[PDB]
């Protein structure tokens, strides 16, 4: 297992060996230990770095989006749902991944499926438990284009059918890329002239996600809203990175905002 | 001493007399893709002695306003010597590097620059709305440079040395490999990189395997009489290049 | 069947848990693995790594390069204190957006001893020595050079050897100090005087610069993760 | 079945997986490898610095 | 397991063997690697024909039919399903199996059956969960005639009842079938004097599926529709055909109408 | 009985699924296998074949 | 096991052992035994200290809160909860820990949650079911500050969503406390001045729980409210202490009214 | 699956149960042991330990 | 599978236990534990006193 | 219960199967099963054509 390493003491030491001093003008960081610059005493440490290996810092659930649908089309929400996978949208989950350059891993993808009754001059309104349809079209498949079409046949496609009242669904998607890693920042470009796409958005491509109500409309409508939650596993991170200093602006760009360093103090001594 | 040392490679040779070690970046040395992590079915060529030697880009003058400097690698060598005839006739293409730069100064001089090998880096841009242009990012052999205060422009690359133009905080690109030039000790800064990259290899026109970065952490400075240039030269040596895939000339 | 009962909490959600779930693609042919140079298979191999600290953080200096260095200079009486900072990485506004305190920042515990490394980047011609110190908490920061050394405290000498290490030691009653800013676990003050003072020939410079690294050392762990603070959006982007 | 320790704490401790699936990427994440390796954005260095010594010689 | 060929490496060649040349005047294709035509390299290949099976090609679950039933009857839904059984409704899972000639396998047919309230004057209207019943008549049994009568005793039929808000129902069909495989294409007739019904649909004899609300009808009235999904298991599929290029006319027919080979091109030569 | 608990995704219907499930005509006697010729095992036994390519595509 | 001494015979004694006589001048109470002061008789005797263990004391779930929200703010109840964690609400719970100074162990925290409809002048009301968030903030955290922002995304925070009908969620929660046992009256001050709070309030710092429910609002509003209930197990209690006499005052104070020690009585001597 | 039923009470929430439940922190690290003196383990020795009587307890 | 005895009443008797978690914090609550120590509030006491003897002689 | 190997990927790795009811047909898919031979629709002739040889002599 993992433990941090022990104090071992020290007595007073007049030598000609000197740990203290370094020139850190090398990437070479000092190695002193707290032995080294005072006494100290002999002590068994039983600390353990358990929590933040890579599989414990990134191997927890968190949002990556929401969509809306209707059934009934409550106010520009359609009555499917579409959403270009990506880990852009949020600023949490998004953050903890572009500390490192390259990540490879298998997604769980939770959905949190909840609805709510829209407002409507329906009167004696009583809707049976709806299901819900979750769809995952591979890049380059065909696209729904209407509630009821050939395309939510999932002839082929992965998909998920659910209804209300039972525990979130979850499965999990195998490590998928063309690649021997997912890439976190891409410093190309699409072409080979230097035009269109720059950045991570370039190779980004991971197909789509429709949802929809199984369920023919009822006479009041329904909003549903599906949370989409992905958690990592089986993580290795390769290269890794400063994290963010600046608020994200786009979700395809790194673009930023030039913004402080730090916080202000009012002067060089401070108590 | 530990002060000295020679690098030799192909028919070129570069030494030092202050020096601070050799900074191997994540402690793995370059050497030629394996069988049992190939993707292509077909024999690369292996120039070795033809490519694998020190090319020298343009030096830039160190002013005492000066925020910094980056030259995004390999699309800095793509006009130096037959290395860049052999991108330009390959698909495909992989290799490490040496990445070296030096720069004397007397002992009555003082300043502090951090050469910093960034993988990925991936530049903002002014304009949110925008991303940045090619000949923002890349200037061949001639740095493109950092502004000590934010620009704005459209296309313009955010240039602001407090986020390095990533972002990031300037303080904390350390991570990635790098050594400091520090003008009373060393004069000069060796960082041999590997091969980075999620594929085993890339084509090397499109995409921008890391970017070097030359950042003034204490700005030149010095008693007015003495000498008023010093400039900064950069050098880098591609190591255990091969290429593989070849086709008709160009990048069209 | 198998005659079994639902223990409570058996629909829930929990975002901690891992548990089995089965595949949406059967029989997937995943990549082959290669070996991409710098595995990270854990964060204190990323804040055990020097990173540069702004102690010269004011109010105009903070989208600036003047940022990480603090100017020390000749003096004609014998200069006081270069500079000094409460020590509680993760909430000191000095030490808490360097890599040793936006990886603190995702967690709510740390302990062990961490290390400041200084570096001088004066003219190869200026010395000086300079009295680095580390006060525990209990009696707030020295304020005098006397009280200074009464702590734990390094003489660095500049000569050929650019760097000097103040390792600031462990010493807590609790074996983990909280990240956040909390009164009960204060974790001292550090503070650094003129010893000598620096001396520089004529035709150099009299104003040198002071940058300040920040690395923990190799028994420093942290605990029990909590989301970051310093990140924030109002709607998804797009 | 594979057996494995659980995490104790300091100063039984056994639990039972069985793998249901026939995928292993539907596996419960792994947790129990603490490995680490610091010396290569700490130490990055080609030739050894010993600690006692001074960096430049 | 199964794994695709390695890539053999070779050296130029000044031979008189000719691998490149060969004779397509006959049914042998040829066997070149490009090992053959220029020089590669040893590449150890780990890829994996696992997804290209027959038992993962097939294996996937698709639609084949939804039958629409009410309890009040809606506009001429009736107030039980009917449905002869054949696959041959959808263009989906038709397809897939139109590109062999024989299949035997064994289904798992899954219902997923879903209810929303008609238009009606009804007011307080509560309905409890329905329950639904999916019974299976074998060819030549005793067909219902309205929604209670003696053939929904299922005194021998398989027939299973579900209560909605469960999972979906399932259950396994084995391999049924007078031939020792089921035929796709027959190209006989039924008669011996090649006389009436021609082509697959004279051997297609499966027997037919009816449904029905259990309960007795509320005052509001419901409608209800069931969904059959199919999913081959065990499956060998023997003599393999050209897929479809045209699209269908009918569920007993073949007839096609004439259709374009491929998309345009605008020359010879294009880049 | 046992005391079981339901994790996530357990009413689900999962296209790509396989499980086991109760059979609708126990002890059933299937039709005994012939060697029908040319069983295909593999969509890779069947996109290995010659096929006619149509490069005179136009729009007549 | 644990079982309680046997009595054992005696005869008459005439001696010059005195075991009823005693010095109560010590901490050293008498150690007699009921066969020391008369005869008695061999009693077997079977019972057992098995229910006064401080593992069967303790280990019983005891309320310790509850907290109102509501979906529509029925009356200065907002919409989310918000409840610094603490054991000193209750005057059960709380009694039972304050006879002991110092307590190690791991809880188990189990909610209870229930919903009423609020009084409101929506008509035709009909809402899905509810599903509630519980997510616990350790001290330090950034807090919630409305019903929907980025703080309930969870990214790291450990978080339970329920629905309403399954029976109550609960999790175990590990020893956690900067101490070697948690403490139940500290003596000093928060500052070493002697100023600020005093008392065991100043160590207390265990953190926040919010809820909220996760659902959009509906017309008609509810008003859900949550019961957290601990349960100690593997527990250490050291330094024990006279229970209670007074009734509480607050809840970070000891701070009390003086109060008789006992009950009346008519006189020294009553039967 | 394996098939069960649910006897009579399986969703209840008895408060004098013990079952297992999933931590919260999963891999945390408790804080060490150490003897702090005078460690109760039964309320047999706190109520075999003398307690002064009120025996005067009138009124007054 | 640890097999433990239950609490049976004074004049099988056995019940499986398995740890399906891999913390120890999850484990099911001790009542089994029965131990006691009564000297230490009981008899303080730095000198032993002989319960037959005077306590003060 | 047959035990068997998943499906891994590359560069533990078994899972438990136990067949619950009485019919074979309601056993859960194969799909370990990879077996090929491409040369009959491939190679259908009746006399060996070898690669390196002319086919028509």
């Amino acid at each position: 297992m993992g433990r941090v390493a022990d104090t071992i003491a020290r007595g007073p030491s007049n030598s000609e060996q000197i740990p203290a001093l370094t020139a850190v003008e090398t990437g070479h960081t000092s190695q002193v230990d707290p032995s080294d610059t005072m006494q100290t005493r002999h002590v068994h440490n039983y600390h353990s770095r358990s929590e933040s290996s890579i599989e414990n810092f990134l191997c927890r659930s968190a949002c990556v989006i929401y969509i809306k649908y209707s059934s009934a089309e409550s106010n520009n929400l359609k009555r499917y749902a579409e959403w270009v996978i990506n880990t852009r949208q949020v600023a949490q989950l998004r953050r903890k991944m572009e500390m490192f350059t390259y990540i490879r891993c298998d997604m769980e993808l939770t959905f949190v499926i909840t609805s709510h009754q829209e407002m409507s001059t329906a009167t004696n309104s009583d809707v049976p438990v709806q299901t819900h349809q979750i769809m995952y079209v591979p890049p380059g498949g065909p696209v729904p284009t209407s509630v009821n079409d050939y395309v939510w046949q999932t002839s082929t496609n992965p998909s998920i059918f659910w209804t209300e009242g039972n525990a979130p669904p979850r499965m999990s998607i195998p490590f998928m890329s063309i690649g021997n890693a997912y890439t976190m920042f891409y410093d190309g470009w699409s072409n080979f002239s230097r035009d269109g796409i720059y950045g991570y958005n370039s190779l980004n491509n991971m197909g789509t996600i429709y949802a929809r109500h199984v369920n023919d409309s009822s006479p009041g409508g329904l909003t549903s809203t599906i949370r989409i939650y992905f958690k990592p596993k089986h993580v290795k991170a390769y290269v890794p990175r400063p994290p963010r200093l600046c608020q994200y602006k786009k979700a395809k760009n790194v673009n930023f905002d030039v913004e402080a360093v730090t916080t202000e103090r009012a002067s060089l001594v401070t108590t | 001493s530990d002060r000295v040392r020679s690098i030799t490679l192909g028919n070129s040779t570069i030494t030092t007399q202050e020096c601070a070690n050799v900074v191997v970046g994540y402690g793995v040395w370059p050497d030629y893709l394996s069988d049992e992590e190939a993707t292509a079915e077909d024999q690369p060529t292996q120039p070795d002695v033809a490519t694998c030697r020190f090319y020298t880009l343009n030096s830039v003058k160190w002013e005492m306003q000066s925020a910094g400097w980056w030259w995004k690698f390999p699309d800095a060598l793509s006009e130096m010597g037959l290395f860049g005839q052999n991108m330009q006739y390959h698909y495909l293409g992989r290799s490490g590097y040496t990445i070296h730069v030096q720069c004397n100064a007397s002992k009555f001089h003082q300043g502090c620059l951090l050469v910093v090998c960034v993988p990925e880096a991936e530049m903002g841009c002014t304009n949110a709305e925008n991303a940045p242009t090619y000949g923002d990012l890349c200037g061949g052999e001639t740095a493109k440079q950092f502004e000590q205060n934010a620009v704005t422009g459209e296309t313009a690359v955010q240039t602001a040395v407090c986020n390095a133009g990533m972002g990031v905080g300037v303080g904390n690109l350390t991570i990635y490999p790098h050594q400091w030039i520090n003008l009373r000790t060393n004069n000069s800064a060796t960082i041999v990189m590997p091969y980075i990259n999620s594929v085993p290899m890339d084509n090397m026109f499109r995409h921008n395997n890391f970017t070097l970065m030359i950042i003034p952490f204490a700005p030149l400075d010095y008693v007015t009489g003495a000498s008023s240039y010093i400039p900064i030269t950069v050098t880098v040596a591609p190591m255990s290049a091969e290429y593989n895939g070849l086709r008709l000339a160009g990048h069209q | 069947g198998l005659p079994t009962m639902l223990t409570p909490g058996s629909t829930q959600f929990l975002t901690s848990d891992d548990f089995q779930s089965p595949s949406a693609m059967p029989q997937f042919d995943v990549t082959p693995e290669m070996n991409i140079p710098g595995q990270v298979r854990n964060l204190m191999e990323i804040a055990e790594v020097d990173s540069v600290v702004p102690i010269n953080n004011l109010q105009a200096n903070l989208k600036t390069m003047e940022a990480y260095r603090v100017q020390v200079r000749s003096t004609d009486e014998m200069g006081g204190q270069i500079f000094g900072f409460p020590l509680q990485p993760g909430a000191s506004s000095v030490l808490q957006r360097t890599l040793l305190g936006e990886i603190l920042n995702y967690y709510t515990h740390w302990s062990g001893s961490l290390k400041l490394t200084f570096v001088f980047c004066g003219s190869a011609m200026a010395t000086g020595k300079f009295l680095l110190a580390y006060s525990p908490p209990g009696a707030g920061a020295p304020d005098s050079r006397k009280n200074a050394m009464l702590g734990t405290h390094v003489i660095w000498d500049v000569g050929l050897q650019s760097s000097c290490v103040l390792c600031v030691p462990w010493i807590s009653q609790t074996h983990y100090r909280y990240v956040v800013d909390d009164k009960y676990t204060a974790s001292g003050f550090i503070s650094c005087w003129y010893q000598t003072n620096v001396i520089v020939p004529a035709e150099a410079q009299k104003s040198c610069y002071i940058m300040c690294f920040v690395s923990a050392c190799n028994d420093f762990s942290v605990r029990m993760l909590r989301d970051t603070q310093f990140i924030k959006q109002d709607t998804f982007y797009q | 079945a594979q057996v494995s320790t659980q995490k104790t704490g300091a100063h039984i401790i056994h639990y039972t997986n069985i793998n249901y699936y026939k995928d292993a990427a539907s596996n419960s994440a792994n947790r129990q490898d603490f490995t680490q390796d610091p010396s290569k954005f700490t130490e990055p260095v080609k030739d050894v610095m010993i600690k006692s010594l001074p960096a430049l010689n």
